[PDB]
């Protein structure tokens, strides 16, 4: 009966769905090869705003390795080497592969997916 | 012979006069007791059935039937019942026959005025006759009667037309009739199954026509909320969806109907409703989806359906209060990627309550000291049974004042979830990389 939940959903069942201040995440996002006005990034923020609370939580767990929200805000987001901000990296490999996460750096590698619909589908299938 | 046929006829005239005060339940118990005598029973029933067929001066009984029409129930010229009074004479006679099923008259009647299993064939023909076939009440009563008695081809056709045309209790009595008849003979089983399939195919063909109008009107609506008038004949409580689903539920109850032209256009219709950026707009096809998963997913095509409509079937289930593991969509318990988190959470909480429904749950105290709660709880509970744990715990802190037990429980649980991660118990330690997560402490052997 517990096996109906996913490994994400069991955490979300025990500790509950968090409320994500997407403005705080955006304020604590680092863009490395994308930019904050890249079209794929505007698609990213549109997608993550369009995802329900459970898919947002599953994303935060996917990229940070947890659903736990830092009490102080994502400015206090810890990583392997001290406070590490959230971060999106452009994955310069082929755009027929999923985004990939390195949660100890809170690091997202994101291929330059050609469209909102395709990026949303690939992200939703990853999370 | 306790009573003669003139005294029985005098009693039976009471079924025609509609007086609210008259105790017709007492009259039914009088007729029932009289009908323990087999010859009396047989004459009483043959007269009551002649009254139904004839529904389809001492005897001057004026019944108010409609506005400005006060009919004489009896027309003597060979005795006829004025069709305005007929539905009440039918209603009282079927009321009496339901008790006799739990357990000449005209010529005698004019002589006054001048001063189980065999007739089941007549009662099945009775469904064809207009005063009955009109009235949902008389149909429901006659079906209840047949459902009691049940414990040929036209007579089953007339029972099935009650489903292809318009009473949830009356159609559940029709389900009881058609099943208990099929329990009788393999030949009636076969003829009723194949004629149910015939009716379900008619319903399916016209349902595919209706969904074709719906889909076309959704095309014409988009290509330039949803209140498409083609939707009205699907919303209707008496919609072909509900007739088709009813018939399929009876078919599947008899199993212990080839329509890919319906199912693939239900398909493209659902896909064009979901792409049309409206959500409850699917629910006008929910019973057709439940029929699809009835005919398919026999106790694959349903899996491809639940994939390509995953978010749609989730909207269905999320809207439905039908409990996931008692309805038709229970099969997808094991293919779980096709459900939403909160759908699975609801299924969890209801199926858990189903398994533990036999347990009476009590309240149960837990007495702890604020400085030792963790070890006091270990001592008190770690030998308790799972069913004692399933009791609602209320926590008493030594000498503290009373307070709300719910807030005090939430605080107590919070304190425990903290004390879990005190290194002094050596239960859990942080990942050296993340430093905010926790996994089993490999140093708990201390």
């Amino acid at each position: 009966l517990i096996s109906i939940f996913t490994e994400q959903e069991l955490e979300l069942l025990i500790s509950g769905l968090p409320t994500i201040d997407i403005d705080d995440l955006k304020s604590n996002t680092e863009y490395h090869k994308y930019q904050s006005n890249s079209i794929q990034i505007q698609w990213f923020w549109r997608a993550l705003r369009s995802f329900d609370q459970a898919d947002r939580a599953k994303f935060l767990q996917f990229v940070t390795g947890t659903s736990k929200v830092p009490l102080q805000g994502f400015a206090a987001l810890e990583g392997m080497n001290g406070i590490q901000k959230f971060q999106i990296h452009r994955d310069d490999r082929s755009t027929d592969r999923l985004p990939s996460a390195h949660t100890c750096f809170n690091q997202l590698d994101l291929p330059a997916y050609e469209s909102f619909e395709k990026l949303r589908h690939m992200l939703l299938l990853a999370i | 012979l306790l009573l003669d046929h003139e005294a029985l006829s005098c009693l039976l005239v009471l079924l025609f006069v509609d007086e609210p005060k008259l105790n017709t339940s007492r009259l039914h118990r009088v007729l029932r007791n009289l009908c323990y005598h087999a010859q009396t029973r047989h004459w009483v029933i043959r007269s009551l059935l002649s009254i139904l067929q004839r529904s389809s001066s001492w005897l001057s009984v004026s019944m108010d039937a409609a506005l400005g029409c006060r009919t004489n129930i009896f027309q003597i010229q060979t005795v006829h019942i004025h069709p305005q009074a007929a539905p009440v004479v039918c209603r009282h006679v079927l009321d009496t026959l339901i008790q006799l099923a739990k357990v000449d008259f005209w010529d005698l009647l004019v002589k006054l005025d001048n001063m189980e299993a065999s007739p089941l064939g007549q009662l099945m023909n009775m469904l064809s006759h207009p005063v009955i076939r009109r009235s949902s009440l008389l149909t429901e009563k006659l079906l209840r009667l047949l459902s009691l008695i049940s414990i040929g081809l036209t007579e089953n056709q007339l029972q099935l037309s009650v489903e292809v045309l318009t009473s949830e209790e009356g159609l559940e009595d029709a389900a009881n009739v058609l099943l208990q008849l099929s329990r009788g003979d393999s030949g009636t089983r076969d003829t009723v199954l194949k004629l149910l399939l015939n009716g379900a195919r008619h319903l399916g063909y016209t349902l595919c026509k209706q969904i074709g109008t719906l889909l076309a009107e959704l095309r014409e609506y988009n290509l330039e909320e949803l209140q498409l008038p083609s939707m009205s004949m699907l919303t209707s409580k008496t919609s072909t969806q509900k007739f088709f689903l009813r018939v399929l539920q009876v078919i599947i109850q008899l199993r212990d109907l080839s329509l890919d032209e319906l199912w693939d256009m239900l398909g493209e219709c659902l896909k064009e409703l979901e792409e049309s950026h409206d959500q409850h707009a699917v629910l006008v096809l929910q019973p057709a989806v439940e029929a699809f998963f009835l005919v398919h997913a026999t106790e694959q095509k349903f899996l491809r359906f639940a994939e390509t409509h995953r978010t749609v079937l989730n909207q269905i289930l999320r809207q439905s209060t039908t409990h996931l593991a008692d309805g038709p969509f229970a099969v997808l318990v094991d293919y779980i990627r096709v459900l939403d988190f909160d759908v699975k959470r609801k299924y969890f909480r209801q199926e858990l309550e189903r398994l533990d429904e036999g347990l009476r749950k009590e309240d149960m105290a837990v007495h702890v000291r604020r400085d030792h709660v963790f070890e006091d709880s270990y001592r008190e509970l770690h030998r308790k049974s799972p069913e004692e744990m399933k009791n609602r715990l209320y926590i008493v802190f030594e000498g503290e004042e009373g307070q709300d037990a719910g807030g005090l429980l939430r605080e107590w649980y919070m304190i425990i979830s903290r004390e879990m991660f005190n290194p002094m118990y050596a239960l859990f330690r942080t990942s050296p990389g993340d430093r905010v997560t926790y996994t089993i402490n490999p140093s708990s052997h201390c």
